[PDB]
């Protein structure tokens, strides 16, 4: 929503 | 190694895909 | 994959994909390393946290398939999977650690035209190869941007590897020496990254010592995709390399 997480893909 | 790698219907045919020059020009680049 | 080509039929010939068998569902990506093996992402198998804990059974693959939207009879296969064996030491926990994973088939396909097995990294080339500034080639049927974005296509592009202090800082997660990371920096004239669904796919490099293909890395994770000043992370293949074999000798 405001920012950038990191995750798997 | 056997015969691993080597794509048929391309190292096997002589036929470069379309962008591998790319990488081989990396080495230098 | 973000920013990329469209493939050249049996151009990734190792190229593989990841089903869940009911309801037949896409879930990652793969490579073929012989006729009975394929590698993969530990945490498209496992990962607790999208509650994912899949056994043999709960998946099947299929093999040399170029577009979705059609179905090439006697060209592509779908084997069944007989064991699924992940690493032990990955660490779904904090950093998909390790995230590696290798499954057998129930009966080992045959190489074709448009199937056949990758070569994995000796210490000798991927000590030379996997540097910073070289390219590599990234292949999947991942989302097209960051949000649906679905391909008909295997979707290829190729990215230069960045050094680690960059990618150690990109990110704000502990990298370790199972994972490198590749992508365009800031200002680089070009772009390209892997997304979700490309996961566990493979990561090719061209050896200009013997003119092979050797998976180097497998598609681990990233924050977001493309976004610039971000890298997406690979698990270092070689690393791993001794894991992989304990686990193949064995069977």
């Amino acid at each position: 929503t405001p920012s950038i997480l990191p995750a798997p893909r | 190694e056997a015969d691993c790698g080597l794509r048929p219907l391309f190292e096997k045919k002589s036929l470069e895909d379309k962008t591998e020059r790319e990488l081989l020009e990396s080495y230098i680049d | 994959i973000v920013e990329g080509s469209d493939a050249e039929i049996g151009m990734s010939p190792w190229q593989v994909m990841l089903f869940r068998k009911s309801p037949q569902e896409l879930l990652c990506g793969a490579s073929l390393i012989s006729d009975r093996w394929v590698l993969t992402a530990a945490h498209c198998l496992l990962y607790p946290p999208w509650d994912k804990n899949f056994t043999e059974n709960d998946l099947l693959v299929r093999i040399g398939k170029h577009s979705r939207t059609r179905y090439e009879r006697n060209i592509e296969k779908i084997s069944m999977l007989e064991k699924i064996y992940i690493h032990p030491r990955y660490n779904w926990r904090e950093n998909l650690d390790r995230n590696i994973a290798l499954m057998k088939l129930k009966k080992p396909v045959a190489f074709s035209d448009y199937i056949h097995p990758v070569c994995l990294p000796d210490r000798e080339t991927a000590a030379s190869l996997l540097q910073a500034g070289y390219k590599g080639r990234v292949t999947g049927w991942g989302n097209l941007k960051e949000t649906k974005g679905q391909p008909s296509v295997l979707q290829v592009v190729n990215l230069p590897i960045v050094e680690r202090p960059v990618c150690k800082d990109s990110t704000r997660i502990r990298i370790t020496d199972n994972m490198f990371c590749a992508g365009y920096k800031p200002d680089e004239g070009k772009r390209g990254d892997a997304c979700e669904g490309d996961s566990g796919g493979p990561f090719v490099m061209k050896s200009p010592f013997n003119n092979r293909w050797y998976q180097m890395g497998i598609v681990s994770w990233g924050e977001g995709c493309d976004r610039d000043g971000k890298y997406g992370f690979y698990t270092h293949v070689f690393r791993l390399k001794k894991w992989i074999q304990k686990v193949i000798d064995q069977f």
